[PDB]
DNA sequence: GGCTGTGTTTGTATCAAGTTACCTGAATGGTAGGTGGGGAAGTCCAAATATTCCTAGTAAGACAATTGCATTCAAGGCCTGGCTGGTGAAACCTGTTTCCTGGGAAGGTAGTTAGTTGGTTTTCACCACAGGGAGAACCTGG
DNA sequence: CCAGGTTCTCCCTGTGGTGAAAACCAACTAACTACCTTCCCAGGAAACAGGTTTCACCAGCCAGGCCTTGAATGCAATTGTCTTACTAGGAATATTTGGACTTCCCCACCTACCATTCAGGTAACTTGATACAAACACAGCC
C-alpha cells in the first residue's frame, strides 16, 4: 500500500543542524517510533486534560499544559518558549 | 523493674501493626505542605481533605520504603537498618537514577 | 518547618513496617527523602490549579497527580 | 505562504498532525493554533537529541550514526534518561560502566 | 427493562450512556454493556463475599476500610491486580519477619 | 447538584450474598471509586483494541478480549463464564 | 511433532556472557538453573498476551507489531520495529 | 604460564560493554519459543522478526536483571552472587512469582 | 626486561546511502452558521485568622547490654585451558498455507418522539459499637 | 518455679451513624426510520515451514589450583529504656473575607463544503563510508 512516516522531515531537521552526519535506516526507524511515542503520549494527556473539566475542544492551552506536565524542568520550559514563539509566528501572519 | 531491650520494640510492633490510626502529627504536616507550596506558586489555599490525601500518601510510601529497606538490613545479616540501605532500596526501585 | 517530623514519630513509622532497632542517621535522611517525595506530587498539582484559573486546591487534584504518579489512591 | 508551516516557519507537516489529531478521536473538536504549538514541541525535542547524537557520533570518527550512538547519547545525559527511562533502544547496548570495588589493585 | 431482562443488577443504560460520553468509539454495539455490567458484578461479589467472611471474623458487623485491607491482601489474586492501590485508613498484615523474634 | 454513583446497587448485591453484614460510608465511597477505576481501564482496553484493528465500533467480543487481558487466570476465566451467561439470558429473551 | 527439553538450549556460557555484560566477576555454580526458570516466567508473561492480539483479528500468524503491543502493554516499550 | 583470576574477566567486561551484537543463539530459542507458543494454542505460526524482538526483548530484560544483582551482591561485602541475590532483587522489584 | 593486546594508517570493494525524474492525493481557500465560550454580578459557602488552655506527647540525661565490626584461619568451590566432537549457520529449492484484496448483501445501529418508572432527597427511630472498669490470665523477668 | 504487668474478656451505659419511609423528577424504554459499517465468498501470491548439505565455530569435560567465604572471637560503642520537666497541638468559637459557583447574555470561531494544486511516495541510476585484511607502533603487564 503506502505507509505515512517522518523521514523527509528528520532529513531537513538534520541538514539544519549538521551538514555532514550521515544516518542509517535503523536509526531513522528508532526517531520515527519515537516521534509516534511521544505523539501518543502528549494527545492521550490533552484528551484527560479536556475531559476533566468538561470542556470539549482542544486548544492550545491543554498541550501547554500538558508538556508541562511530562517533560522534566529544563525542557519543559524551553518547549514552552518554543511552542509560544511559533504560535505568536502563525498568528502575527 | 526493667524490661530487656527489645521486647518492648516487639510489643510495639504488634500494637502499631494492629491499629489504623495517623501516625504523623497535623499541623507540623500542613505547616510543611504550605512552606513547600510557596516556593512554586504564592497565595495558595487549600482544602483540608488534600491535605489529609497528601498526609495519607506520604504514610504509605514511607510504610512501604521501611518495610523494603528492612528486607535489604536482614538480607545482609543485621537487625538495624542504615542509610545505604534506604539508598539501595530506592536505588532498585528507581526512583533516584 | 522540616523539624516538625518529630523524632520519636519517625519510629512509630518504622515500627509499623516492622524495623525492630533503628540507627540513628537515619532521622537526617528520612527528612530528606519525604521532601522529594512531595516536590513531585504538589509541582504536579498546583499546574492542575492553574489550567482551571481557581486559587484553591481541591482534593480531585491531588488524586489526579497521585494517578499519574503510580501511587493510585481511593477513598476520595 | 501555501503550507502552513510555512506560515508559522517551522518544518513539521501541521496537516498532517491536524488530520491525526481529529482522526485519532481525542476529542470532539480541535481549535486552531494546537497543531502548531504541538508540532513546534516535537521539533525542539527532535533537534535536541539530534544534536546530542551527532556529536557522540563524532567523537568516535564515524560520520553515519548508528544506534549505538543514539544509546549512548540518551544515557549519558539526564533529563532524556528521566524521559526514556522505559525504553529499550533494538541494538542498545549498556554505557561503559564498572563498579568502583571490583577494580583489583 | 434491561437489567431485568437480563437477570442482572447494574444498570444498564447508565454504563450504555457512560460508554456513549466518554468517546471510546464511534458506536458502541448492543450486547456490550449487559457484558460488561456482568463483569462488574462479578466482581463486586467476589470482594464483599471476601469482606464479609473477615468480617465476620472479628466479631463485627459493619464493614470498615480494615475489613477490604485485610480482604484483598490476602487473596493472590486480587492482591495482583491491585498492588499499585493505596486505600485510606487501611493498615497493613500483621507481618513479622523470622530473625527478628528472641529465644 | 446531583452526584451520581453506585450504593444502592452495592446494597443489592451485598443482600443478595449476605444478609447481616452492615457497611458504613467510607467503604461505599472506597467501592465506589473502584468501580469507576476497573470501568476506566476496560473502557481504555476496549477503545485501544478497536482502534488497532481499524474497526470503529466496540462490541463484546472486544470487552471479552480486554477482560482476558486484564484479569489474572482465575478471574480471566469466571468473569468470561458470567458474561457469556448473561449474553445468552439477554439474547434468548 | 511434540516439542520437550528445549531449556537447556540455553547453556551455561550464554548466561555466562550475559552476565559478562552486566558487569559481573564471580558467578556461583547455582545459579545458572535458576536462570532458566526466571527466563520461563518471563516469556509467559509476553506470549499469553501476544496470541490474545492474534487471537482476537482471527489470524494464526503472530506479527511483530502484536509482541510490540504485548511488550508495550507490560511497561518495557520497545523501538526499532514499529509503533 | 597462565593468566591470573581477575584479569580475563575484565577483559570480558570491557567487550562485551563495547559491542552490541546478540548473545543467544537463534535456534535454541527459536524452538524454545515455539515450544511454549505450542504449549498454550496448537499450530501457530511466526514471522521471523518477531521472534528477533522478543530475543532483544529477553537479553535487555536479564542484563538489566543482572545489573541490580551485581549491586545486590556488593552491598553485601561479597563479589560472588547467589540466588539469594536474584531472589531478593525481584522481590524489591516487585515482581513476584 | 619478553610476551601480549590495543591502537595507528593503507588500501579495497561493495553494499549501502544519495540524487533525480515521475504519478498520485492530501493540503489549501472563501463562505454560511451555530455554537461553544468569555464576561458580570450576587450569594452563599467555605478557608483564614485570633485565643486559651490544658493536656498528652516531646526533649533531655544517664546507664548498661547487646549488637556491629576488625581479625584470623581453614577449605572449598569456582577460574582456566586443551581438545574432541557436536550442533548452529548459511544457502538453496519446494510445497502449501494463510492473508489481502474485491464485490455484494444485510442486519445492526444511530436518531426522534412519546410515555413512565426508577433514582434522588429529607426526617426519624434505634441499634452496633465506643468507653470503661473490673476480673481474669497469660506473659515475661527474677 | 514466683512476682507483677500488660493484655483478653464481660458487662453496663450511651450515642449518633445507619436503615427505613414518604415525596419529588429527571432518566429509560418502546416504536419507527434511514443508512452503513460489516459479514460472506473467491482468488493471487508472498511467505513460511521443510529439508539438505557443507562447513566452521564453539560447548562439554576434566584436571589443576588458589583465592573467597565463613565460623569463631574479643572489644568498643551505639542505642533502647526509664524518668522528669515543659511546651505546643486539639478543639471550640468568633470574625471575616475572598472566592467558587451559578444565571444570563453577547461574540469569536471551527465545521462543512467544494474547487485548485503542488509536494511527496515510488523507481532507476549513481557514488562513497566503511568492514575487512594486514602490517607496524605503542603501551603495558608481569
Ligand atoms: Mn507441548
Amino acid at each position: 500500500s503506502r505507509k505515512e512516516s517522518y523521514s523527509v522531515y528528520v532529513y531537513k531537521v538534520l541538514k539544519q543542524v549538521h551538514p555532514d552526519t550521515g544516518i542509517s535506516s535503523k536509526a531513522m526507524g528508532i526517531m520515527n517510533s519515537f516521534v509516534n511515542d511521544i505523539f501518543e503520549r502528549i494527545a492521550g494527556e490533552a484528551s484527560r486534560l479536556a475531559h476533566y473539566n468538561k470542556r470539549s475542544t482542544i486548544t492550545s492551552r491543554e498541550i501547554q499544559t500538558a508538556v508541562r506536565l511530562l517533560l522534566p524542568g529544563e525542557l519543559a520550559k524551553h518547549a514552552v518558549s518554543e511552542g509560544t514563539k511559533a504560535v505568536t509566528k502563525y498568528t502575527s501572519s | 523493674h526493667r524490661y530487656r531491650p527489645g521486647t518492648v520494640a516487639l510489643r510495639e510492633i504488634r500494637r502499631y501493626q494492629k491499629s489504623t490510626e495517623l501516625l504523623i502529627r497535623k499541623l507540623p504536616f500542613q505547616r510543611l505542605v504550605r512552606e513547600i507550596a510557596q516556593d512554586f506558586k504564592t497565595d495558595l489555599r487549600f482544602q483540608s481533605a488534600a491535605i489529609g490525601a497528601l498526609q495519607e500518601a506520604s504514610e504509605a510510601y514511607l510504610v512501604g520504603l521501611f518495610e523494603d529497606t528492612n528486607l535489604c538490613a536482614i538480607h545482609a545479616k543485621r537487625v538495624t537498618i542504615m542509610p545505604k540501605d534506604i539508598q539501595l532500596a530506592r536505588r532498585i526501585r528507581g526512583e533516584r537514577a | 518547618n522540616i523539624q516538625g517530623i518529630t523524632k520519636p514519630a519517625i519510629r512509630r513509622l518504622a515500627r509499623r513496617g516492622g524495623v525492630k532497632r533503628i540507627s540513628g542517621l537515619i532521622y537526617e535522611e528520612t527528612r530528606g527523602v519525604l521532601k522529594v517525595f512531595l516536590e513531585n506530587v504538589i509541582r504536579d498539582a498546583v499546574t492542575y490549579t492553574e489550567h482551571a484559573k481557581r486559587k484553591t486546591v481541591t482534593a480531585m487534584d491531588v488524586v489526579y497527580a497521585l494517578k499519574r504518579q503510580g501511587r493510585t489512591l481511593y477513598g476520595f | 505562504a501555501k503550507t502552513r508551516s510555512s506560515r508559522a516557519g517551522l518544518q513539521f507537516p501541521v496537516g498532517r498532525v491536524h488530520r491525526l489529531l481529529r482522526k485519532g478521536n481525542y476529542a470532539e473538536r480541535v481549535g486552531a493554533g494546537a497543531p502548531v504549538y504541538l508540532a513546534a514541541v516535537l521539533e525542539y525535542l527532535t533537534a535536541e537529541i539530534l544534536e546530542l547524537a551527532g556529536n557522540a557520533a563524532r567523537d568516535n570518527k564515524k560520520t553515519r550514526i548508528i544506534p549505538r550512538h543514539l544509546q549512548l547519547a540518551i544515557r549519558n545525559d539526564e533529563e532524556l534518561n528521566k524521559l526514556l527511562g522505559k525504553v529499550t533502544i533494538a541494538q542498545g547496548g549498556v554505557l561503559p560502566n564498572i563498579q568502583a570495588v571490583l577494580l583489583p589493585k
